């Protein structure tokens, strides 16, 4: 009566079995609950994304499972394979009748069908996650950092008892093919079975292993603490779904991991090790109203509380902070181009421009800082590792936020590929046969050292800085040198406004630009717009006027100040 | 123990915490999570100076005696319970764990050095600073069994001395004599229990800014269990409570053996008189600056400044706070731009020497690798090395040479001139270091 | 066996299986897909027939030439000479026997910002089999062959130049580069082909293709 119970649990059906009541519980909230899914995307797919509010919705649908959390937080992996065999014959039961209507006018083969659950609550957060949340039911939201390549594994394996026929799903522990030591029906024990690996029973599935990294406040939580990394496994429909850099949402069980990894030294080795089983994935991709009623100074200001003077170089951080308008026409397909500024800091030792860099990647919600010494290709580009998976690096970490680069005068063929990532936002990768184009949608803020120490000379800076113009070209900035609220505004800013230019911004502009003309790079102008839309934002404004162009340009006017000296 | 011994010990704890350690309990019901492990941190002195017995039976049986503590603990966790009017409002704990602080200041108890083969088996306290952490992990440390003719489920233990191994054992410990040796295993079958216990292994190495600390010190191993894991991060001074224990693997057909001797962690703690106070009282003033000028470095003709002025630089100084909360310095800063051969590396060297907790260079010689931090790394594998500008960290650091560094050199030693940190961002490692140092160059 | 060699384009028709191995005292599992092969095989219409038929041709090429790049100013002949380089070209043969190439090349050598390398880098995106680079940060080694090795085993990794074959290479900051890449570029510029000769890798490989430089 239950075809597909061997598909779920591997214990032999009885009626007297607990199992029935959970099973019929789900069956009943899934045939009043049928027109609330798709069918046909159920059975392509083979799984089903059920809310865990409606479970817990309380009064008749959800009348036969009233401790449906206790038991799926402690339980897990025996109600989620209740609710996926009562899933399953709610459809086959559809399907039968549909097939004896279309015959009147009944071999109907549901496949396995997932039962998953999302939106699971309570958030846990993976600092509090201990060994006593084994076998626990749990929901982690994080950043993904990195995500390995789809290949197969074999869930479970058919045997066929040579005593009494009957055919059994032995599921393996982690893929290892073991023969069972029983026969599951409670009559004759052959302890001899013959392996079908064509048998729909030998379950085998896509898989993928990502890494997740706790949501760490840069400032708060970072007084002494490391932020936590955790493995999770996805299979079948929830293989690709995520690339490193979302921001998802994992809710599942917690296993133990046992592979194990190494080594060494000295020593990252664990033997002891967890892991975390991925049921459902979702990927997304008043205090601030004070604020923006002197408000550009004083974010100003209060970006490097320990820099003294450079009122200019912490201007234009607040405008790559916020950034300008990432004007992509979806419906179009047209590139939006660059919204995300770059600075270029040229100054002697002693000014701190160390420290800009640092406050740049500090209060800036994904910060990444990196030193000119010791450096690495793989340290800013991606990082590819065969046994293929490509890994995240500086100029990926960075991805929608800021990346600060601190003696890139002492950087080689490490640093060259950071050039294409100011202009095209993405990384090429070309290594082992390997080639594609990864994402890298970041702003950089850079700082350099003179070719001969202190330049007050009568040389520019295409000639003082230890820089050719093939990077000196692409700042939107430069600039000539001889916190947690202002965080959540920047935040705010950069998810809720989204800045235009007006004709106001746009006359002031084109004044400046025919006098300009007239004493007689392009990007120059891409600067002018970029910068004023980010005014926009830092102001909270959709729309730019004259008086924040008037300020972009006052800014720009120092840039070009301090250089064609 | 006999059975004396345990009665006594359990008595006196148990009184102990019937009239205090109240408030610990209170707040550890209080807590949401009931799967969790929970300390309570109890002083040994104030212990053992309430009973004779009990700090016999402690350092002479040590594991047993802190699990008769946890058992008291569940009992007095649950006869607090009990008293409330509401015992609804908290959750009992059943994981509790006593957690042993402040030995009996003593050579034989406390330690600065690694200790030996002797201390196997006693229970101390080491200071050291860590100079390794590895990650936090999870995996079973008990399995359960059933017998074949009683049905009786029972539990064996893993082998701590073995790296947690587990061994086959052959008799039914049932409450009835069973004869029978067959057993089968449940801890793979099923996952009824969440039997796991927290695991991490951190090194230790003894501290050469200690005058016991001879030239090479020596590392050890800390395993930390339950609650004790994420409890500290490499370059933190510590004094870690426990029992010294023995952990090996012996020889097989193509492996050699392997013994070390460890740390089983209890606790973690993140850290001539008469004569001093006549000298003190005939300073207070310009005489005794004469005597300590000329008593720090006797090898050199005049040069009063400078001899003031190096006083200060390892008198100085004391941390402040300001109203933003920035940390404002107290260390010194004394620059010695003298003609060559003058005396001045005569200077630095002897005060370096002279000094406790105290660092050098001579400039070029050592390179902002040598000066700040270097990410050491080893396969995905990276710690934090320290350099001259943060071993000095609460001392003194000394540049001989200081101008023939390079812009970069000088660029690091800016940072830690000016904010008493320096920072990290070197292949995977990206930290904000605290050196908080003098800096007395030439 | 012996039917292919490596940089063929192969149509693989067979059936999928999977081999693997379990686990021992000392050695993990592996699974893996193979395909068990049984024969190797080398290797809006309406509207477009519609714009076809407007275009039988001056008013055609200006529309071609502002959808190329709208982006830019003017620049009517560059739109234009990209047109035909996306265009060219068809190969022939002489009575030599010699192949006679088709591939266009077109060079922009323009001020620095003027927007050339905006229609490079446009173009080579909205172009099906296509590459790019610019200049110096791809040297020889990137352009044209790398005897990629392993102990005693090597195989033969594709540049810029050999990638483009049957397509676009687009070269910026072209005259950035050094004299050796210019060779490397002359061959392929010149005889639809790429000499290997790298380690212990000595070969003959095609390189037909077209190259768009600024
Ligand atoms: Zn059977
Ligand atoms: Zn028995």
């Amino acid at each position: 009566p239950y075809k597909g119970w061997k598909l779920y649990f591997s214990e032999v059906y009885s009626d007297s079995s607990p199992l029935i009541e959970k099973i019929q519980a789900f069956e009943k909230f899934f045939t009043r609950h049928i027109d609330l899914y798709d069918k046909d995307e159920i059975e392509r797919k083979g799984s089903i994304l059920v809310d865990f509010k409606e479970l817990t919705e309380g009064g008749e649908v959800t009348n036969l499972i009233p401790d449906i959390a206790t038991e799926l937080r402690d339980a897990p992996e025996k109600t989620l394979a209740c609710m996926g065999l009562a899933i399953h014959q709610v459809l086959t039961k559809d399907l039968e009748r549909h097939a004896a209507e279309l015959q009147a006018q009944t071999m109907v083969n549901v496949p396995h069908i997932h039962a998953r659950v999302y939106n699971y609550e309570p958030l846990t957060q993976l600092k509090n996650v201990r060994a006593n949340y084994y076998g626990k039911y749990i929901a982690l939201r994080g950043t993904v950092v990195r995500v390995s390549n789809i290949k197969p594994l074999c869930t479970k394996m058919a045997f066929l008892c040579a005593a009494c026929g009957e055919i059994q799903s032995f599921p393996l522990p982690d893929g290892k093919y073991s023969l069972p030591t029983k026969c599951p029906v409670p009559v004759c024990r052959g302890r001899s079975f013959t392996a079908l690996r064509s048998s729909p029973l030998t379950v085998t599935m896509d898989w993928q292993s990502i890494k997740i990294q706790e949501l760490m406040s840069d400032d708060q939580r970072e007084a002494g603490r490391i932020p936590r990394t955790i493995e999770c496994e996805l299979v079948h429909d929830l293989v690709d779904s995520c690339v490193p850099g979302d921001t998802v949402t994992i809710t599942g069980i917690v296993k133990v991991s046992n592979a194990e990894e190494g080594s060494r030294n000295k020593n990252d080795k664990c033997m002891f090790l967890l892991y975390i089983e991925a049921n459902s994935i979702s990927n997304s991709k008043y205090a601030i109203q004070e604020i923006q009623a002197n408000l550009f100074k004083l974010i100003v200001n209060s970006l490097c509380p320990v820099i003294f003077g450079h009122e200019l170089v912490k201007a234009g951080l607040a405008l790559a902070l916020f950034g300008g308008s990432q004007k992509y026409a979806d419906d179009k397909n047209r590139i939006p181009i660059r919204g995300d500024p770059h600075i270029l800091v040229v100054g002697d030792p002693g000014l701190g421009k160390s420290q800009m860099l640092q406050a740049a990647c500090n209060v800036a919600p994904r910060g990444v800082y990196v030193c000119g010494n010791t450096t690495t290709t793989s340290g800013l580009t991606v990082t590819l590792s065969k046994d293929f998976a490509l890994e995240a690096g500086a100029l990926v970490l960075g991805d929608q936020g800021i990346c600060g680069i601190d003696e890139f005068d002492k950087m080689g063929n490490q640093h060259q590929a950071l050039l294409e990532a100011m202009e095209q936002q993405s990384i090429s990768l070309a290594k082992a046969g390997v080639v594609c184009s990864l994402p890298a949608r970041t702003s950089i803020i850079a700082a350099a050292n003179p070719v001969g120490g202190h330049y007050n000379k009568a040389k520019t800076v295409s000639e003082n800085l230890k820089m050719g113009s093939a990077l000196l070209s692409r700042f939107d900035l430069v600039f000539i040198l001889l916190h947690q609220l202002l965080r959540k505004y920047i935040g705010y800013a950069r998810q809720y406004v989204y800045p235009r230019l007006s004709t106001e911004a746009a006359r002031v502009l084109q004044d400046f630009y025919l006098e300009l003309r007239k004493q007689s790079t392009t990007r120059q102008l891409e600067s002018l717009i970029r910068l004023t839309e980010a005014r926009a934002r830092l102001e909270l404004r959709e729309e730019a006027t004259k008086e924040d162009a008037e300020d972009i340009v006052e800014i720009m006017k120092y840039s070009m100040l301090g250089t064609y000296s | 123990m006999n059975s004396d011994q345990v009665t006594l010990v359990g008595q006196v704890f148990e009184s102990y915490v019937s009239e205090y350690h109240k408030n610990d309990i209170l707040l550890i019901l209080k807590e949401r999570d009931e799967d969790a492990h929970y300390p309570v941190v109890v002083n040994a002195m104030t212990l053992f100076e309430t009973n004779m017995e009990i700090g016999e039976y402690f350092n002479m049986f040590p594991s047993e005696v802190l699990t008769i503590f946890d058992s008291a603990l569940r009992r007095s966790a649950l006869t607090i319970l009990q008293s409330l009017s509401q015992p609804e409002a908290v959750s009992m704990k059943q994981n509790l764990h006593a957690r042993i602080s402040g030995l009996p200041v003593c050579p034989e108890l406390v330690r600065e050095h690694i200790p030996k083969t002797k201390d196997v088996g006693h229970f101390l306290s080491v200071t050291g600073t860590v100079i390794r952490t590895s990650l936090v992990k999870v995996l079973e440390f008990e399995r359960d069994y059933m017998c074949n003719k009683c049905k009786h489920v029972f539990v064996i233990k893993a082998d701590f001395e073995q790296y947690y191994t587990f061994c086959r054992p052959s008799s039914c410990p049932s409450l009835e004599s069973c004869d029978s040796s067959k057993f089968t295993c449940l801890s793979g079958l099923s996952s009824s229990p969440t039997r796991c216990r927290d695991y991490q292994e951190i090194k230790i190495q003894e501290q050469v800014q200690r005058l016991s600390v001879g030239s090479i010190p020596r590392s050890m191993k800390v395993i930390l269990e339950d609650d004790l894991v994420d409890s500290c991060k490499s370059g933190d001074d510590l004094t870690i409570y426990g029992i010294v224990m023995q952990r090996w693997k012996p020889f097989q057909q193509d492996v050699r053996c392997e013994v070390e001797i460890v740390l089983k962690a209890n606790y973690i703690q993140v850290n001539v008189q008469k004569e001093f106070e006549d000298f003190w009282e005939y300073y207070k003033p310009f005489a005794g600056r004469n005597v300590i000028l000329a008593s720090l470095c006797p090898q050199v003709f005049g040069m009063y400044l400078v001899k003031l002025a190096v006083a200060m630089v390892l008198a100085g100084g004391i941390q402040r706070t300001d109203a933003t909360g920035t940390r404002v310095r107290g260390e010194s800063h004394l620059l010695l731009v003298g003609d060559p051969g003058t005396g001045k590396s005569q200077f630095l060297k002897y005060a370096a020497k002279i000094t406790p907790r105290s660092v050098l260079t001579t400039g070029i010689g050592s390179t902002s690798a040598g000066l700040t931090v270097t990410a050491v790394k080893d396969s995905g594998e990276w710690n934090l090395e320290a350099g001259a500008l943060v071993l000095a960290d609460a001392g003194l650091c000394c540049i001989d040479e200081f101008n023939s560094l390079k812009e970069h050199d000088r660029t690091s030693i800016h940072e830690a001139m000016e904010q008493q940190t320096i920072s990290v961002a070197k292949a995977g490692l990206v930290c904000k270091l605290n050196t908080r140092t003098t800096i007395l160059a030439a």
